[PDB]
């Protein structure tokens, strides 16, 4: 096996920056080195083959060089849609082997979240459970503090967070916090609130509702 | 136009044999073959093997004893069998078009992949609940609405809005494990807040492993 060593394993850069990703092969692979781009949720896409040949349709800001054991992928003006994991692949020797991947993250300016809250649906309540969903939409950086307050009492142990990958156009994140109670527990309190603290907010924002008012 | 389409079972019980097909169109099976690659969730890529235009096969020797690769040119479909599967074989399985000679073994176009989950457990379809828009999900001229897709196994579920006509502003969150061992996710979309009484919003949930297809209308609330 030829071991393909990629560096760095992750990488953050601003839009417009030049970024460089290198691949080292444990043995000489001549020029049979391909670079692949994998956007979240999708299959890998061919960027460059034969170390330096751009595939038809790939933007000219991508460029590949190197020979023997040391190869480089260059993006000359990083664009938001270039957020992805990049893989090198040698294909001169069986088994084909990939590098471990470089995840390229985009630095952008601070962006405040828009905060939305959803009361539980009657359909779910009829089944004995109450999920309350708090939505933070299109914000940056990723670090965010979401706290559930139930009748002004901070909750723990009954919520879960999910964050999207950076948006391919504006590099922001979105986040969901989901508070799940049994119907009996849910019916013991009135005010359901999520309080959000984020770099882009000058003071924490609270979105709330009273049970049964919707 | 070159197309490759994988098809798999979704859930496979341990020690059984995984059976995958890749159906192709747009190129000559006398000049191209396919590679098989897999990707465990969150991890890198691992080449499994390749079948060449003339029928020659090359294996990843680590998996060779369990792997069987073949072609049926009348069906335009390639196949991969992986026997005695374990949780180590849970992954997205891709096929990719193969070309080359005896010195280079290139690959260009991939299919979109199929997620194989190896588990003793039985499949379970999701419950879909509305996340209703209201003043509490409205900022100015923008309102947010969504679908909570709850208590399914295994991954994945796909979510579209209004049969694919609503794509702008959709966020389908990555699934999260619950302490019950079942997954849960939300799909949200921001729409114009003046449209809540004139445009119907329906999320379309498809959980293929359980052959479950749900369309849920999301109606507003009044708070
Ligand atoms: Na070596
Ligand atoms: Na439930
Ligand atoms: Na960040
Ligand atoms: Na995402
Ligand atoms: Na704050
Ligand atoms: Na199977
Ligand atoms: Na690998």
């Amino acid at each position: 096996d030829i071991q393909m060593t990629q560096s760095p394993s992750s990488l953050s850069a601003s839009v417009g920056d030049r970024v460089t990703i290198t691949c080292r092969a444990s043995q000489e692979i001549s020029g049979y080195l391909t670079w692949l781009q994998q956007k979240p949720g999708k299959a890998p896409k061919l960027l460059i083959y034969a170390a330096s040949t751009l595939d038809s349709g790939v933007p000219s800001r991508f460029s590949g060089s190197g020979s023997g054991t040391d190869f480089t992928l260059t993006i000359s003006s990083l664009q938001p849609e270039d957020f992805a994991t990049y893989y090198c692949l040698q294909y001169t020797n069986y088994p084909l082997t990939f590098g471990q991947g470089t995840k390229l993250e985009i630095k952008r300016t601070v962006a405040a979240p828009s905060v939305f809250i959803f009361p539980p649906s009657d359909e779910q309540l009829k089944s004995g459970t109450a999920s309350v969903v708090c939505l933070l939409n299109n914000f940056y950086p990723r670090e965010a503090k979401v706290q559930w307050k139930v009748d002004n009492a901070l909750q723990s142990g009954n919520s879960q967070e999910s964050v999207t990958e950076q948006d391919s156009k504006d590099s922001t994140y979105s986040l969901s916090s989901t508070l799940t109670l049994s119907k009996a527990d849910y019916e013991k309190h009135k005010v359901y609130a999520c309080e959000v603290t984020h770099q882009g907010l000058s003071s924490p924002v609270t979105k709330s509702f009273n049970r049964g008012e919707c | 136009q070159v197309q490759l389409q994988e098809s798999g079972p979704g859930l496979v019980k341990p020690s059984e044999t995984l059976s995958l097909t890749c159906t192709v169109s747009g190129f000559s099976l006398t000049s191209y073959g396919v590679h098989w690659i897999r990707q465990p969730p969150g991890k890198g890529l691992e080449w499994i093997g390749v079948i060449w235009a003339g029928g020659s096969i090359n294996y990843n020797s680590a998996l060779m004893s369990r792997v069987t690769i073949s072609v049926d040119t009348s069906k335009n479909q390639f196949s991969l069998k992986l026997s005695s599967v374990t949780a180590a074989d849970t992954a997205v399985y891709y096929c990719a078009r193969a070309y080359g000679d005896y010195v280079h073994y290139a690959m260009d176009y991939w299919g979109q992949g199929t997620l194989v989950t190896v588990s003793s457990a039985s499949t379970k379809g999701p419950s879909v609940f509305p996340l209703a828009p209201s003043s509490k999900s409205t900022s100015g001229g923008t309102a947010a609405l969504g679908c909570l897709v709850k208590d399914y196994f295994p991954e994945p579920v796909t979510v579209s809005w209004n049969s694919g006509a609503l794509t702008s502003g959709v966020h389908t969150f990555p699934a999260v494990l619950q302490s019950s061992g079942l997954y849960s996710l939300s799909s949200v979309v921001t729409v114009p807040s003046s449209s809540l009484g004139t445009q119907t919003y329906i999320c379309n949930v498809n959980h293929k492993p359980s052959n479950t297809k749900v369309d849920k209308k999301v109606e507003p609330k009044s708070c």
